[PDB]
Parts: structure tokens; C-alpha cells; sequence
């Protein structure tokens, strides 16, 4: 199969700051599309990046990811209080797999 | 778009129920569905997708021989039988949408990210 | 020198199409006739060695259907009809500012899609060893309808055959229990009734999954593709005799080369994803048509006997025999309009095989700083007479929200066609 | 010239019908269609009206009394191209007890009824001695067949070939239907066109192999297969892109236009209905069959 | 003495559709005529109180579309047209083997939809204190349309108006702040813009959710209900003006009061469940026609001064103004065709409330063992002009596998309508 | 309003009832026949013209209708009315 | 007449343009749309083509050059049921230098405009002087405003039915006055006062425990007078295609005309630069620099 | 077979590349343009005449190949070769 793995494992925010984060894929087959989600607590989660770089439809442009082969990244600037939670990084290039998930 | 699951209740180890997500709001034949769940100590994992048409199912080795998925187009609702439960199956079962359209004309390319969320019914595989 | 033509104009059976286009033509070989061969290009394999010409000449290629119909009149052609085909030609080149027939195999360079883009003429060449009117050829209706029913079931459900059938060679377990049975066919078993006409002619394709892991792990794009050797060359068979891409229900696979495939706007020419182009599945011929991935059927390859069991092969392509009936391949918005029938003593079913109207006087090519240029064909319609009580089915563009509306322009003013649409819609008895 | 019986079917009332409601069968043996109150006159081997566009589904060709017809399915499923015909929809005349009924056809122009041998689809042999067949049920399994959309379908009679399933077979009078030996039936031979025909049962031709199957190749001739008095006549040719020599394989001339079909029925006259407004339909009808002259 | 006519022909700009049915007539009241009121049933309440008397008279009510039209007729018309209105009449009445006008009142009893049933006559009544052909007066096309604008999206994106609006009233913070600015209505700001036409009027509803859990735990049907009172009695408001059912994006609100309800096959009289009927919803009319369970807008409620802010109010309930327009209520498969506009010395707009056609001589009354109905209405048809480039919403069949077939009879051989089926699909511009 | 048909009913449907019975969370929606038993909730295609109070519709009766009072009704559509 | 300069728009491309392209961030001010190569001409105060049959979106009864076109929308997104129209689609004629453009127009039969039983209807108005500290001292602009909302969405009521003098008045430009926040001396505030005997005034309640009527629909009995017509002001407007209008007289003044004069569209032709002299898929996106200029008379 | 244009890409495509290769678990669909480059994989209308195997095409070589089987995870695809073809839509020929 293929197995990803995050990075990072978490930080703490206090608004205003900015920081990244990036998940390896054990082969990594196919790039052109991974999917980043970002999910608040006692809710149905919520859409962020669709494609290795193309921005979803209800998110500011801050938000941002880059990457190709096994290597990807999830990129965001000017990172506000609602913004610190966790990071999931979809590969589904095949049967779709999720990192463990980095809660920033 | 309004996915609503219903018949997620708590079942004793070796019992099945059936999860069905009544959708409105889009098309719903010409969209795949997928069942993605979150345990109550671990984030989300995929269990299984169901093409817009019925033609392809896949799942996850986790889930395998435990589970089904089926969906009928006529009465606009998606179903997930869970079969010989064991206790490892307990989380938000939350109903998902492909963003891919889907016609007679062009084919079933397979599972994308997931556009749209239900609220996630919750089952509980406990004696 | 000239106006500016575009529209259509539906008048009871004829439609009139009116596409006028901005060419743009530069100096190729620099006036020159170059010759140009595979050692050119270095000539890497066998199969694709060739020699020929290159010429300084541009021409005007109008083949495909987008040309000439925008998509609302295409959808207003293939929900309202069963049937179309071209009639009279007429040609005009103005506001100008400073033979081997080529048209028929698919070729890039045709007028744009969309009115306002402007185009760069084509280089003319070939291969070895001002206004005009036309007027097209007699041609058969292309056939843009779904038959409602399917070879094999056209029989009446409810009375049984007078034809009787061998139901049972033996009484049951142990020696000696030959016997030879003959039930009557009924709608019991609608299997073994003796029918009138079989489907279609095969030349099976290999099913490619969708879904990559269900593939085998190895390279078999071309060695395990269908082929056709020609003088000692194998020439890949594409798309090759009509045949439904999967069997009712089955989304997944498609035959390997047995589709056409376009890509999507902005698609890059080399190694581009499946995402990226747009396949076409044949489906609406299943009625009629074997399906291209799997076999036409099973033969009897022995006598049986007495120490001897029945032994049956099985068949993976079929000719022509006496009593099939098959639908043509479709055409698409996207798809060519005709094919030059090539010059030869015999052919069977002229009708080409990537789709349109087979014509031995087609269109001539027109061989040719900037410009106009108005074309305007005259098509024929037939109408449905169905007597069909529940709705059809209808090409509709779907209503739900999205970032772009389709078949339009984008923020950058790009057009884009975002699927390929077949003509085959409205249905009809078999 | 004949006298004709015909009774109500289905309480004048349209049956959706499938394999399913048939007890389910197996995957060559699945259909969907409907059944209709209508009947009809097949001479192949009051309300009426004649198909001359012929807008309805054709059964007269199927060498088969109650009209019903078959659709597209999935399964005992119907997808949505499978339609659906009210024959009620149709203008027709109704003729009482004194009217008549009369229409004229005229047949379209067809050939009169009589270098490599023609195709060929390999057969199975089977002798009429027992004791020469094999000890083993290979009536299915060894048999010629053809596949379309994933269901198998018997090579029946088929290409036209001389003397398994490339016979026609007719039954004697009064022939059990079911399970019943062979000289309760009659079993046609073709051996008269081996002339221009390959045998049926043996190889077509020829290190090298047996090749069992050959499609058209130019310069074949061929006969095609003989009629009876107890076959059939005509069979409507399929409406498509393309056939091949249309003449049917059971035997007859195909037509693109075949004689028509004719579909009767009794009008429904209700009972008695009740004394208050009721929205519903009207489900209580007399009991009722009606006679008469045919003539063609 | 008669024959069965039961096809439809599309000729050109008209349509004639003539269908044919089969019938059965009691006697009603046993040869008598009665008085009845609510007094006889017991009458509650003042609403229902009514006064009439019962005929043994029979009527043919041929007056709901399915009557005349298949539901592949019903597409075939609503996918290619922009407007329908009828012409002639055909009534005959054969085989026969043994005034206050009620006909605008969408009661049951018509000629079923499907030409194998064997309807029975409804009986004639009234309250208060063979053939024959017949000439529609004209009556405007209806419009089968959906606009492809908003009334107020009209203006051009790129351009500035002349006009200037009050941008700011004050300086900012503090006291004795008080300004008069003006900036120039453009595209940047649309909403302060002036317009020469402004949306139709809007009577108000209440909003129900189809989602049991976000409505009131309370029962308002009745209590919560708009209406109209008329000497003591109250008429709830059914369905009302013509407004959009919801806004943009909400599917699962619907008007009270506001929309036409149909049962599904096989539903019962009383307390049927919300899947056993067919809402409908007019979001057709959005661009141009208030929200249902919206206000119209606001107004001014005082004059503004040093001491006094300004202070507004919202109107629930807005008239006619000069300058409004609005859109009709839709025409459905299932719905009335005509209506009997009330003779008076006055009325604004006649069209009626529950959709189709106002006509002062509407086809007339049929005043009547059993026999045979046949009914044939001539219609006129308004072909679709439009330029749009892009494909237009179809009405379609579904693709996919079902146990049954959609608008057909089912194993034990009943007919059904899965659903309501309107007549705006194609649009045009505003 | 008394326009109908006293014998017969209509196809139309009205919300008859939005709760089951007294309770918590017992909304529900269920729908009936309108026809001659009620004849207050039916569809109609016509209404009374404009009113403007007074100290076709009454002169001291609201023109109609949580809910509030039309104390002055403009025209609209589909309205009838008698002249003095 | 004048003298036309008809300059190269948006590089010869039909654009999408949207509420989020601006920026969006207000959903009343929520559009989607297009803009395109083609101008025109609005006289209401190469190649070219009138629109006879009324095909296109008609933009010259806004009281406004470019030419673009709002459709559907649902947010800044695009619903199903937008139109995109190419204004290529339509004949047009072509001219050169030399050559001339005209045509003929025959307006609808409409009465004359007026120069000179109960009140006709109002739909009240606030009421702002000129003098600032007769004014409150807070921000009433929107909050007090008259709207009319359609599909959610709360436009201003402008200028609103006719009356006699906030937003019910049709305000001009003096010469070289600002594009934003300009002051009271710089505009012209028109007065309808005319009218002021057969209409109530836009400020006042139409009339009346007694309660009152901020606004009064029609009536049996109403007389009213329309909005007088100014030499800077409109002339027509095109009666949008509906089921029903009452008194279709456009509310800024004018003829309200269902076959208005027709829209008249011009574009200069493109012409492209070199090619690329090999053969390339692409559409040719190098334009030699161009523009016109001519005389038009109406 | 060489009717094409030899200086101009066709608009349609063909399965180039179905694995990465030089590994485990590599596999992927590439679609490449047919064009000039490859010649041999571009659609045609009209296919070679009948044969029949001796000891147009060539009267000694097969007519070509097609799928014998279906490939799978655990089956590779096969072909066999075609001795005898009958006549096919689209066919061209010579007479002797």
C-alpha cells in the first residue's frame, strides 16, 4: 500500500503567528492530486486544498500547498486564532489513506 | 447539499446494523459516496466507496468482509451494512461526496477528495 | 470584401450552420518542398518508419463537429432527432490583409471551437511508399438513437416457440445412461429459442481497470494490445470495429485502444494523467454489439464419442456471417465529420471507424498574412415519430452551482469544452 | 379463412414482468418488459388496429394468443432507456357486432426462394444412437453459443451450415412438452445444401490448425436455409446502422417492413359501479369473450 | 358509433392532442335533487359554512393537463417551446351501452391520465347564497421559461451611472458630525443603483421546513396560516400570488400555504406523511418575484431630525405599484389547464391563482350505463429564438437501473406519476 | 370562495398537522385532502379586492392576515370586485 | 453628431468576471458575469451590429464604453441556468475605411409626456435637508434607506415611485465633480414638486385608534402623475419581458418601450501579429496594436 | 496505413505508459498525443482486407494479434494470433 506520515507532530497558537507543515508518502506513485482537510472538534469536517496545489473554493487564499513525488507540503501565511487544529494529508492516488494528522 | 445518516446505534460484538445517508441538494446519481469514520481517539480513516451508478465498490483491508456498502438511486439514499461488528468498529460514520460527475458518457476514474459532510451518525460496538 | 456570418437556422428537417473564423497564415518551408522521413527524426522503431513531403502550402480544415454547431444548437440537434447528415456546402475567404487526402485522420489545425479565438492555419504534407460551392454526396442518416431493446430479447415474453431444443444427453448418474431429451423453448428459458439475426463482428480488446491496482504490474500498453500487421509492420488497431466499451453496469473498465479519446484544455501532450483526457465509451451499442473486451462466443472444437467429451474453444474474433446487425460508431461535438472512402476495387460498410459520414466525393481540400473565412453547411433532420408513453432521456447541463459555467469561457477567457457528448440520446424499438 | 376465440387477458390491465416474477431463472435467462390486455394474429408460419409504422415492439418473427414485449434491463431490473408503450394510445376502430375490418398491404420487393464454400460456426455431433454419444450431460456445455452485453444465448439455428443446435426441430402432434425422447419430435436436416455449404458439425478448413469459425470472405456463395410448411415466413429486419445478407436465419424473407401487426382486445365494459363517487378506477367488469371471421 | 383516437400530432407552431377514455355513469341522489348545507354534516365553524344542492346530473371534467397530454408528450413540449396556449376544442360521446361553474375549482374526477383506466363521472353540484367543438378566446401564451437574469442584475457590469446616491450622513465620531456625500452609483456598489422596475408584489407566507426538527414544537397549520377574510368568513390564502417558493440555496423551505401539493399513487384522504406528497415550488420566478416568506422590502416610518434617528418598518404585505412586474404561477402535468374569471365590474391581471389559462368563456360544462370520452384541444405553440451559447437545463429521464420504469404501470399493473413535472426549463433574458 | 364543487374533492393537499401531539420534539408534518368536509383551507384562483378600513371585502373587517392584521391591501393579481 | 474613438477591449477575449474578481466581500453587491471585446454606442441621454430581436442582454436603461452583461448567480458562483453569450454568434457587417453604417428605427406607439378620485400610490421616503444640523448626528444612509429585497438580496427603492420631493430623487454631476464622497454644491438634487397636487409627498405617509400607511398599492380611484423628464436625464427604457406589468413607465422617467431602440455593438476587427512559423495548437494570442475612429450621426 | 499527415498531431490519444517499472507495486495509466513521433498507435478509418493463412496483408504472416485473456493483478495479458480474419466494417481491399 502506501503509508503516510506527518511531519510534525503539533504547536500551540496565539494569533497573528504563521507557521507550515509537510507529510512524506512511503512510494509516493502519483502527485498531481492529495487533499488537505482541516477539521474542528464535534463537527463534520470541512475541505481546504484539492490537488497538490489548487486552493479549495471557500478558502482564503493564505491557505496554500506545494509538492510532487514522495515529498508534500502544506504552505499557509497570516494564521489566525480559528486556524490552530489539526492537518489531514490525503493520498488518493490509490485507495485513499490518510497521515496520522499533525494538530497545530 | 444535505447528507443525513440514519441507524447508527450501539450493537454487541458479532451483531449488524445497517447506516443509511439520505442526500439532497445535488444530483446524487451522478456523484460517488464514500463512508470515512473517526474513532473517538483517532482522527479520520476511509472505509469504503460506492461509484454514482453502483458499478464499483471498494474497501479497506480494516473493514473488510465485515462491511457493504450499496446505495440506491431511485430513493436518493446511501447505505452501509455493517455485518459481525466487532469492537474495534466504533466511531462518527460520516457520509462523504465525490466532486467527480458522473454520466453514461465517460467512465468511473475512482475516489477523489471528499467535497461534502454529513453530520456523522455514531455507532458503538460495546457489552 | 465580406461580412460577418454566424449563427444557425432551424427550419422544418434542414438545419443551416453558419461559422465565420479569423485565420492567420505564415510562410512555411519558406517557399520550399522539403522532404522529411523517420531518419529526420532519427527513426527509432520499425513500425513507424516513413517518407514523404513537406509542402509550403497552409489549408482550411472545417472536420470537426464544434466547428459548426454551438453547444446549445448541438444539444437542440440530438434531443430533438434520430437523425442528421450534410447536404450543400458553401465556402467564402475575404478581408484578406498580407492530391493525397489528409482531412480523414483526425488531424489538429480545424477552426476553433469558439467564435471570437483566432487560428493558426496548418502545414500541408503527405506520405508515399474567393468562393466555392459543394454539394455532399447521398449518405445514410447517422443513426443518433439508443435502441430500447436488445438483440436477444426481441421476442414476444409470453407464448412459447413450436421449435423444440435437446434439453437432457443423459437419465442421471451411473453407466450407460445416454439418453437424448428434447424439452420445448419457452419463456422459462429464453437462452437456447432459435432466433432470426446475431450481433455484430468482434475483434476483441484488452479491459484496462480504471482503478490502477487491478491492473497487472507490467508493461503491456503495447504488447498486449490488439494489432494489425501491414507489409510486415503491426499497426495498432484503433478504435477499431464498434463494440460496446463495457457491459451494462460496469463503469470501471474500458478497452485499451478500443475509444477515442480527447484531452481536456491545456492538456500537455506527453504522459498526462487519466484525469486529464476524456475517454469515450460506446455503451449505447450493447443491444446490438458484442462487447470489445470480451469473446463473441463459444465453438465446438471435437466429435464427441464415447470415450470422447464435447470440447469447445473459445472464439476471439468473428468475421461477417449471414444475419448480424450492428450500430455504426457514434459522433461527437468533438468528433470528425467525414471520412474519404480510400480508392480501392472492394469495401465492406464504408462507414469509417472513428465515426461520421463515409463519402468517396467528400469535401475537397482547400489549399492556401490574415484573414476571414465563412463556411456554412446545410444539414438534413430526421424527426422521432415514437409513440414512447414514460420521458426519454435528454442531454441536460447540470443545474447545481459551480465556479464556471460550462462550455464558456473562464476568467482568462479561455473556452473549454468540459466532456464529450455523444449524438445517441432519444431511443427506438430494435 | 379461420374462426377466432379471444378472451380478456389481464383484466384489461398492463403487467410489468421479469425474470423475478417468473421465480427469478439465472443470468442468460433474465428479461424485463410488460404484458398487455392485447392480442393478436400471427398467420407467419371490440377494438382493432393495424401498425403500419411500426411504433410498437415487433414479436412475429420469434417463430412463436396474448401480445406482451421485452425492454432493456440490468437484471429482473429496467434501466432508463427501457420504454413503455400504451397500445391504448394508438387510434383503432371499434366494431361492433355487424362492422368489418378490412386493410391492404403490399409487400416490399424481396428474392424469390430456391470460388469457396460459404461461413461456418462449428456444431457439435450428435448421433441418434445413444450408445455412439458420450456418457455425460453435455447438452449446455458443449454447445455453440454467442455472448452480447454478458449473457450467453444458443447459436440457434444459425449460420446456414449441412447436416446439435443448427437444426430446426419440430414437434409431432400432440408432443409432450417436456423431457420427451426423440421420436416424439421431428429433427429437420439442411444436408441438401452441402453443394455450396460446409458441413455443420466439421472443421471449415485448414504446421497448421483446424480453423472452426470463418466470417465472410469475397468470393464465397452460399445457400441460404430451406422453408417448411410449418416455418416461418417473413421476420422484420432490425432498424440499424448496419446488417449483412438480412435474410433471416430460421428461414423466410426479411423485410424492413414487414406485414404489420394487428392488436384486438375486447372493450372493457364495467359492472355494475357503485351508487357514490369513487376516484378510483373501475376494477369490477363483466365477464366477457368474444368470436368471429378471419380471413387473409 | 365512434372509434378511439388516442395520438398526438406535432405540426409546425401547433400541437393537437386527442385523447379517448372509457367511462361509467350511476345515477345520482336516485333520480333527485337535495338541498344540503353544513347543518346536515354538523358545519363546526363559520369558515366551512356552506349552502347548495346536490343534482343527479352527471360532467365530463377533461380539465387537468395529463387528460391531454403523455408524459413524453408533456417533454416533448416543455423542452422545445417558450409558450403554449390551446386553440379549438373536440368533445365526443359514443357507444353508449346501458349555472354555477364549478370546473374551476381543481376538484377530481377528471379523465385519468392513463387511456387503459375506466374513470367514473363525478356528480354534479352547486352552492350559492353526441359532440360538440369549441373556440378558445385568446388568452396570452403561458410562459414555459425560466429568466437567465435578475431584475436587478439588469445594468451593465462595466460602466458608472450618472446618478449619485448619499454615500455618508456624517463625518465620523463626535458631535455636530453631520455631512451630506455623494458617490457614484457603479459597479463596485450595485445594491444603491437606480432602476427603472422593481420586483412584482408579494403577499406573506410561513416558512415550513421539510426538516421536522427546525420547525416550531406548536401546531400553526391553521393559526400560523395567511389569509383573506370575507363577511366573517375566513379563506385561507391557497396558493396566493405567484412569489418564489424559497431563497437561493434553501430546498428544504417551503410556503404554508403557498405551493400546490399533489398525492403520490396510492395515498390516503387524511394525515398522509410528507414522502406520500409532491410539493411544488415556484424558485422559477425568483429573479423577478419576491421570496414567498419574505418581506417586500422596507419603508420609512418617521421624519429624521436632530433629536429623532431614522427609523423604518418592513412590509409584510405590498400591492401593485406602477413600474412591478411580475411571473404567473407555473403550469404542472397534474394541474388546471383553464379557469372562469368571476364576472364583475372589475379585476387586475385575471390570470389565475392555481396556474393557467383566464377566460371569461372557458370551455363550457358537459352536463350527463357507460360508454366512451373522447377529447381533443388544439394548441399553439411559441417557438425558442434564443442566441444562449452555452446548453440549456432538459427535462431527462434518469440513467440508471430501477426496480420499475418512471411514468408506466408497475407488476400489479398500477399506474403512477413519480413526480410533479412544470413547464420552465428553456430561458430568456430579462 | 363558495365557487366549488360541494360533491367533490380536490387533487390539492394542504399541512393539516405540524405536531403529533402535546410533547417535546413531536413536530411532524402531515398532510390531507382539501375537499368538502373543509371547505375554508381549498385552493383557490380568485380574491375579494382592495380594502381600505373604515371606522368585495367588509369596510370594518381586516382584509386578512405569528401573524398580523392587513389593515389596507393594495391591488393584486388575480382579484375580482363590484363598483358603487 | 460626434466624433467616435472605439479603443481594443480586454485583448480581443470574452472574460468571466464575478463578484470575487472585484474583491467581493458583500453578498447584496453579489454579481457574476462577462465583459467583452465589443463596444457601443448610447445615445439615451471593424465591425458592428444592431440587435433587432432583442437577443442580447439589454444594458442601455440603466442610467449610465464597454459593453459586458450580468447573469445568474449564487453567491459569486454560477448556477445552471446562466446564460453565456458570444457576441461573435451574431451577423455583424464589416467595415473598412471607406465604408458606412446606418439604420432606420420606428418607435412603439407610447402617449405623450405630460408637461404640466384619491392620491395615486406612495412608497415612503426619509426625508433629508440640506442643512447639516437639521439632520441627526448619526449614520442613516443604509440604515434608514429604502430596499426592496429580491432572492435575499436588499437593493435600494431608486428612485422609486413617482413623488413629490432621500433616495427618491435622481441627482446629477457638475462639471469636474469626484467619483467618491463629493459635497452638496457639487451635485444637482432634481425636485419633482410639479406634480405635487395629484401626487402624495415621497416623505409623507399616504394617509391612515387609527394607524398609518407608510405605503398604499393601487386602488380603484387613483389618479397620479409620472416623473418629469430632464434634459440631463433618460428618455426610454426597455419594458422587461414578463407575464404581467402595471404601468410600465420606467420609474427614472421616460417612454417605457417592450421594442426600445435597439443596442448598437462595434469591436475593431483583430488583426494578429507573426506567426510562429511552426505549426502550434494554441490559439494566436499576439495582436498587432490597433484602434479607430469615425463619425457617427443620430 | 500512412494516409495521415506526417507534420500535424492528431487530436486523440493512446495508452502510452501502464507502470513506472524497475519496481514492486508500480502501476499507472499515461495518455500521450498520437502524433508524427509514433506513428503506429494513431486511429484509423479503414483497416487491411481478409485472410487466410498459406504455408492487403501478406499471405504467409498472421493478420495480427488480439486479447486472449483478461489481465489481471495475477494474469498477464495475453494475445494469439490471427490466421484467418472474415470481413470486418470498415475493411479495405485489392482483388487479384
Amino acid at each position: 500500500e502506501i503509508v503516510l506520515t506527518q511531519s510534525p507532530g503539533t504547536l500551540s497558537l496565539s494569533p497573528g503567528e504563521r507557521a507550515t507543515l509537510s507529510c512524506r508518502a512511503s512510494q509516493s506513485v502519483r502527485s498531481s492530486y492529495l487533499a488537505w482537510y482541516q477539521q474542528k472538534p464535534g463537527q463534520a469536517p470541512r475541505l481546504l486544498i484539492y490537488g497538490a496545489s489548487s486552493r479549495a473554493t471557500d478558502i482564503p487564499d493564505r491557505f496554500s500547498g506545494s509538492g510532487s513525488g514522495t515529498d508534500f507540503t502544506l504552505t499557509i501565511s497570516r494564521l489566525e486564532p480559528e486556524d490552530f487544529a489539526v492537518y489531514y494529508c490525503q493520498q488518493y492516488g490509490t485507495s485513499p489513506a490518510f497521515g496520522g494528522g499533525t494538530k497545530v | 447539499v444535505q447528507l443525513l445518516e440514519s441507524g447508527g446505534a450501539l450493537v454487541q460484538p458479532g451483531g449488524s446494523l445497517r447506516l443509511s445517508c439520505a442526500a439532497s441538494g445535488f444530483s446524487f446519481s451522478n456523484y460517488a459516496m464514500s463512508w470515512v469514520r473517526q474513532a473517538p481517539g483517532k482522527g479520520l480513516e476511509w472505509v469504503s466507496t460506492i461509484s454514482a451508478s453502483g458499478g464499483t465498490t471498494y474497501f479497506a483491508d480494516s473493514v473488510k468482509g465485515h462491511f457493504t456498502i450499496s446505495r440506491d438511486n431511485s430513493k436518493n439514499t446511501l447505505y452501509l451494512q455493517m455485518d459481525s461488528l466487532r469492537a474495534e468498529d466504533t466511531a462518527v460514520y460520516y457520509c462523504a461526496k465525490d466532486p467527480n460527475y458522473y454520466d453514461l458518457s465517460g467512465y468511473f476514474l475512482g475516489g477523489y477528495y471528499f467535497d461534502y459532510w454529513g453530520q456523522g451518525t455514531l455507532v458503538t460496538v460495546s457489552s | 470584401s465580406g461580412n460577418w456570418h454566424c449563427d444557425s437556422q432551424w427550419l422544418g428537417d434542414r438545419v443551416i450552420t453558419t461559422s465565420t473564423r479569423t485565420w492567420a497564415l505564415p510562410t512555411y518551408n519558406n517557399h520550399l518542398y522539403k522532404q522529411i522521413s523517420n531518419s529526420t527524426s532519427g527513426g527509432s522503431s520499425n513500425d513507424n518508419a516513413y517518407f514523404g513531403y513537406s509542402t509550403p502550402w497552409g489549408y482550411f480544415d472545417f472536420n470537426r463537429f464544434h466547428c459548426h454547431f454551438s453547444p446549445r444548437d448541438w444539444q437542440r440537434l440530438i434531443n430533438n432527432n434520430w437523425g442528421f447528415r450534410p447536404k450543400r456546402l458553401n465556402f467564402k475567404l475575404f478581408n484578406i490583409q498580407v492530391l493525397p487526402y489528409v482531412l480523414g485522420s483526425a488531424h489538429e489545425g480545424c477552426l476553433p471551437p469558439f467564435p471570437a479565438d483566432v487560428f493558426m492555419i496548418p502545414q500541408y504534407g503527405y506520405l508515399t511508399l474567393f468562393q466555392f460551392s459543394y454539394e455532399f454526396e447521398n449518405v445514410p442518416f447517422h443513426s443518433s438513437y439508443a435502441h430500447s431493446q436488445s438483440l436477444d430479447r426481441l421476442m414476444n415474453p409470453l407464448i412459447d416457440q413450436y421449435l423444440y431444443y435437446l434439453s437432457k444427453t443423459i437419465n442421471g448418474s451411473g453407466q450407460n445412461q445416454q439418453t437424448l431429451k428434447f424439452s420445448v423453448a419457452g419463456p422459462s428459458n429464453m437462452a437456447v429459442q432459435g432466433r432470426n439475426y446475431i450481433p455484430g463482428p468482434s475483434y476483441r480488446q484488452q479491459r484496462v481497470s480504471t482503478t490502477v491496482t487491478q491492473n497487472n504490474n507490467s508493461e503491456f500498453a503495447w504488447p498486449g494490445a490488439s494489432s494489425w500487421a501491414l507489409n510486415g509492420r503491426n499497426s495498432l488497431m484503433n478504435p477499431g470495429p464498434a463494440m460496446a466499451s463495457h457491459k451494462e453496469g460496469e463503469d470501471r473498465f474500458f478497452p485499451l485502444s478500443g475509444s477515442l479519446i480527447f484531452g481536456k484544455q491545456g492538456t500537455g501532450r506527453d504522459n498526462v494523467d487519466a484525469d486529464k483526457v476524456m475517454i469515450t465509451n460506446e455503451e449505447e451499442i450493447k443491444t446490438t454489439n458484442p462487447v470489445a473486451t470480451e469473446s463473441y462466443g463459444q465453438v465446438a472444437t471435437n466429435h464427441q464419442s464415447a470415450q470422447a467429451q464435447a470440447q469447445t474453444g473459445w472464439v476471439q474474433n468473428q468475421g461477417i456471417l449471414p444475419g448480424m446487425v450492428w450500430q455504426d460508431r457514434d459522433v461527437y461535438l468533438q468528433g470528425p465529420i467525414w471520412a474519404k472512402i480510400p480508392h480501392t476495387d472492394g469495401n465492406f460498410h464504408p462507414s469509417p471507424l472513428m465515426g461520421g459520414f463515409g463519402m468517396k466525393h467528400p469535401p475537397p481540400q482547400i489549399l492556401i498574412s490574415t484573414g476571414q473565412v465563412s463556411v456554412e453547411i446545410e444539414w438534413e433532420l430526421q424527426k422521432e415519430n415514437s409513440k414512447r408513453w414514460n420521458p426519454e432521456i435528454q442531454y441536460t447541463s447540470n443545474y447545481y452551482k459551480s465556479n464556471n459555467v460550462e462550455f464558456a469561457v473562464n476568467t482568462e477567457g479561455v473556452y473549454s469544452e468540459p466532456r464529450p457528448i455523444g449524438t445517441r440520446y432519444l431511443t427506438r424499438n430494435l
